């Protein structure tokens, strides 16, 4: 009784603010935030599309997701504090060294 | 106005409301039994007045969301875990399919409180504790499931009533008993009772998070912990001694004599035994205890796989 | 549909609801009443619990549909649990989960 | 159950709305698992019930657990981008959430237009899950713990104190 | 009895006070060790030691960190009056920097003295009027002014004619 295209349409709004978030935010922090907002959106464009279907491949996507979010916010995390203990400053706009 | 389904849902809202009130006032009861054994019920609400009539006092320097949501945590999230437990047949509050899995979630989520408390409270030793005090849970909260996963794979399945029936000839402390004492430490550590105290106290650089909370929400903070003894015993019993089996007494009278049991055993472990150290604890934890659930659920399958034919 | 399952919905609704509002009719009542007048081992170990809680998720699927994948998902689940357990031998060997160095 | 997702929805919605255009991390965080904890009630409308218990589980117990921990430990309070608040300026906002919505646009207009029956919401439970990740997508469980292994050596490469 | 600056409610409220007291003792001197919380919430401060005046800003810090309804309770000569040290570095009482609800003699008091003390507290406590709340009501606190504990003794102390001799144990 709940459309597929609502659903498709909820996780897509979710993946535009946190790519919005990840565009608009200089500091490192908020970027790994919105990385992991657009992470969960498609996450959660696969639970639809599997409920949809009545399959459990989308649940075994979202698994797969959330290791994936799991394992690259530990090593974006790793690598902010990094970034901090050797700057003392998380300002992304800051890391630009190599130009063309 | 008169219809069966309004009758039932209203006499199910009832019972839900009966077993609340029953936890929170239980809870009460074990923060005055443990005061008293280290009238009463006069004292514990002369100490609800107080802590009501005593004015609440926010610091100027700290967050008031972040501190006013701590203690809302800290009793909220393994009161609501409770939802799940069987008391009797007939007497659940959800007889969710996730179950276990919900007790998970609500775990998860109540580590928050010590993090929430540890950062609004504005002080550099009181983060630091909280820290340790967070790293502590973490270390024991990476087990609790897989100690809780023995039994479910004995079950087949997250559901309560499901694991209560299938202790109908032999309870799950005998099959899965290292699932047992996993369960039963994992479950001490995440509600921060003794020997998981006082993480803090192995440095003068850190302090409790505790401290700065007065009045109503430090009286959250107590009856959160002792709710959570409350529902950790309740699921004990639930998980590994039957639930509300027994031969002879009705079984609510079993449920309540198994949690009493478990509750008075709570207390005597926490007048009994000392406080290891905290990177004892930590490496207990990490290098003893999951390794112990992971090859339990190994054994654990294997047998079940053996005894199928 | 049945009226079981929604007296349990209900009732279950009822539980929350009036959980959380007795813990902010508390938090009210505690307000409006009476008179007025760091170092890196704590990330290390979270990261560690993400990465081992995640695993966790893996066997907690697997746990309740033990009977029903049969020896051959037992034997992945070994092959699982092993690498799992290779991984937690190396952390503690190299004094990642050492507290005290 | 239709209610239920349209009002988690809303919430997730508006959660990470506010989560995107805050300023204090704590709070941001907080706006963050609030929104985690509509998407999981999003997932249990659907009968996606093993997706929402993993939803509060290990994202909104684990990954925002480790995000808070790294947000305390760094302790921030203002270090010269909270007294600028640099995206709250037009000039730096206006463009990308233009942006935004044009691909949030042509995205819409591509799922609009799709047959659709409907969402049953029948449960799917946890065990139908498990028969499917220990059954026909086995080698996916164990390169996933080999994904896993691999974030935890380079977290720990790369995080560790000396 | 005379005061100093809807009913059984209020008398609700005193009776939760008076059996709930969370008390923190201040160690300062000797009189602690003959005896032997956070000050956010404890509410009765027992100061039971030599007021020096190197620490008497720690005894002021201390007090006003604590929240009110706050009540003090002064052990030994020492902080009644400063004691048998009037000199320069003693400040002669608790009582000059901040208010004392219950006085105890004694170098030092015995426990059980400190629990008489705690029985007069809470007489006091529940012969009080507080306001209810900070927005409704007069916000002002009437301490009633008790009968002497010397008065009300006088008849059975006075009474007193023969005692032990000193030549025993
Ligand atoms: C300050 C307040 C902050 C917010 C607090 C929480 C807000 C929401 C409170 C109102 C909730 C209203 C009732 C919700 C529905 C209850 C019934 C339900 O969930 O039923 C669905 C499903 C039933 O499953 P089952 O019975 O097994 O099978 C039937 C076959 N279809 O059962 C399930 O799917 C069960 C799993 C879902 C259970 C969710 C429980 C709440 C989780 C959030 C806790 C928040 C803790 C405090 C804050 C933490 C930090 C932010
Ligand atoms: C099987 C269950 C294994 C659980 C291991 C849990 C663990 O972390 O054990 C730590 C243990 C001791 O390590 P540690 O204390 O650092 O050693 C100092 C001694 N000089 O580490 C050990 O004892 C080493 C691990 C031995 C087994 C794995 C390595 C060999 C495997 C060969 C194939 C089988
Ligand atoms: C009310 C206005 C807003 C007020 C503030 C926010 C409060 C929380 C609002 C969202 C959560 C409650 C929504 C209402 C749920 C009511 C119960 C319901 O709809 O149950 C139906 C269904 C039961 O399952 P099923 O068996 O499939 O039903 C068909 C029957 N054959 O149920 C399901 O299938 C699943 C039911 C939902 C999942 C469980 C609850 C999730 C809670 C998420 C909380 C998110 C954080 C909220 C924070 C608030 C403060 C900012
Ligand atoms: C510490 C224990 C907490 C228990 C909380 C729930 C209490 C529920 C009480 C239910 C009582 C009736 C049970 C059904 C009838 C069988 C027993 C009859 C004699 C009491
Ligand atoms: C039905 C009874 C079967 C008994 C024999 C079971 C053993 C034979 C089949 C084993 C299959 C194991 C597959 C494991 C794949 C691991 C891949 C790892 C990739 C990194
Ligand atoms: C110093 C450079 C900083 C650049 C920040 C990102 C700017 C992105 C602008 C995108 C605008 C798109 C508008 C629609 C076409
Ligand atoms: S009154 Fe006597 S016993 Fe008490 S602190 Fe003073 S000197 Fe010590």
């Amino acid at each position: 009784m709940i459309p597929l295209q609502h659903g498709l349409i909820l996780a897509a709004i979710l993946f535009v603010l946190g790519l919005t978030g990840l565009v608009i935010r200089r500091n490192l922090l908020f970027m790994l935030i919105g990385l992991e907002i657009m992470i969960n959106a498609s996450a959660l464009a696969f639970v639809v599309a599997g409920s949809y279907w009545g399959q459990t491949d989308g649940q075994v996507m979202y698994i797969l997701a959330i290791s994936l979010a799991a394992a690259e916010a530990s090593i974006g995390l790793a690598l902010l504090l990094q970034l901090h203990r050797r700057r003392q400053n998380l300002n992304i706009d800051s890391v630009s060294e190599m130009r063309g | 106005w008169i219809s069966p389904e309004l009758i039932e849902i209203l006499l199910t809202i009832l019972k839900a409301v009966v077993i609340l009130l029953v936890v929170v006032t239980c809870g009460a009861f074990m923060s005055f039994g443990e005061r008293r054994l280290l009238g009463g019920s006069l004292q514990l609400v002369a100490d609800m007045i107080k802590m009501f009539f005593k004015e609440d006092w926010i610091p100027k320097f700290s967050d008031r969301v972040i501190f006013t949501l701590a203690p809302m945590i800290a009793f909220t999230s393994l009161l609501l875990a409770f939802a799940i437990v069987p008391v009797s047949p007939g007497w659940v509050v959800a007889d969710l399919n996730i179950g276990i899995l919900f007790f998970l979630m609500m775990a998860g989520l109540a580590v928050y409180a010590v993090l929430f408390a540890g950062w609004s409270s504005n002080n550099k030793y009181s983060l630091l504790g909280a820290m340790r005090a967070s790293a502590q849970t973490l270390s024991y909260e990476v087990f609790l499931g897989l100690s809780l996963m023995g039994v479910v794979a004995q079950a087949g399945s997250f559901n309560m009533t499901d694991i209560v029936n299938s202790q109908a000839h032999v309870w799950n402390v005998i099959p899965q008993f290292f699932g047992f004492i996993t369960f039963a430490i994992a479950g001490v550590a995440v509600c921060h009772r003794h020997p998981f105290d006082q993480p803090e106290a192995e440095q003068e650089l850190a302090d409790g998070y505790h401290i700065e909370y007065s009045g109503m929400k430090f009286g959250l903070f107590f009856v959160g912990e002792y709710i959570g003894i409350v529902t950790i015993s309740a699921l004990m019993v639930t998980l590994f001694f039957g639930g509300w089996q027994g031969p002879l007494l009705p079984p609510f009278i079993w449920f309540a004599l198994k949690t009493a049991f478990f509750m008075m055993m709570f207390i005597l472990i926490r007048a009994s035994l000392p406080r290891p150290r905290y990177d004892q604890v930590m490496s207990f934890g990490w290098k003893i205890c999951l390794p112990l659930t992971l090859i339990n659920l190994l054994v654990t399958a294997a047998v079940i796989l053996w005894q199928a034919q | 549909t049945s009226t079981e399952v929604i007296a349990h919905h209900w009732a279950f609704a009822i539980f929350l609801i009036v959980a959380i509002g007795l813990c902010c009719l508390m938090l009210v009542g505690g307000w409006f009443l009476g008179g007025r007048a760091l170092s890196a081992k704590f990330y290390l170990v979270a990261m560690f619990f993400v990465i081992f809680d995640v695993e966790a998720l893996y066997l907690f699927a697997w746990s309740t549909s033990i009977r029903e994948s049969g020896w051959v998902g037992f034997v992945e689940a070994a092959i699982f649990i092993f690498v799992l357990l290779a991984g937690l031998v190396y952390l503690v060997r190299i004094g990642a989960l050492d507290w005290t160095p | 159950m239709e209610f239920a997702f349209y009002i988690c929805g809303l919430i997730a919605i508006l959660a990470t709305l506010r989560v995107i255009t805050h300023t204090n991390p704590v709070h941001a965080l907080l706006y963050l698992i609030i929104s985690l904890l509509a998407i999981s009630g999003v997932f249990f409308s659907l009968g996606a019930y093993f997706a929402g218990a993993l939803e509060i589980i290990v994202y909104a117990g684990a990954i925002m657990v480790l995000f808070v921990f790294v947000v305390m430990m760094l302790n921030l309070g203002g270090s010269e981008i909270e007294q600028e608040r640099q995206w709250l300026k037009p000039q730096v906002w206006i463009g990308p959430a233009i942006l935004s919505a044009i691909m949030l646009v042509v995205i819409v207009y591509a799922i609009l237009g799709v047959n659709d029956q409907g969402i049953d919401g029948t449960p799917i439970s946890a065990k139908a899950v498990g028969i499917t990740l220990f059954g026909p997508y086995v080698l996916a469980v164990e390169l996933a713990s080999m994904l896993l292994l691999a974030g935890l050596v380079v977290a720990f490469h790369v995080g560790r104190e000396e | 009895m005379d005061y100093t600056l809807m009913g059984k409610l209020n008398d609700m409220v005193n009776w939760g006070r008076k059996n709930s007291i969370w008390p923190y003792n201040f160690g300062l001197s000797c009189c602690y060790v003959e005896m032997v919380a956070s000050p956010r919430q404890a509410d009765l401060m027992v100061v039971a030691g030599t007021c020096f005046t190197k620490m008497a800003p720690v005894i002021q810090r201390l007090y006003d960190q604590m929240l009110e309804p706050k009540w003090v309770i002064s052990m030994g000569a020492c902080a009644n009056s400063g004691g048998m040290y009037d000199i320069y570095s003693v400040v002669q009482g608790v009582d000059k920097f901040i208010p004392v609800d219950v006085y105890i003699p004694g170098c030092p008091p015995r426990p059980e003295a400190y629990m008489q003390a705690l029985m007069l507290l809470q007489e006091s406590i529940g012969k009080e009027r507080r306001p209810l709340s900070w927005v409704v009501g007069d916000q002002g606190v009437y301490r009633a002014n008790m009968q002497s504990e010397r008065e009300r003794k006088r008849g059975e102390r006075i009474a007193v004619t023969n005692l032990r001799t000193p030549d025993e144990i």
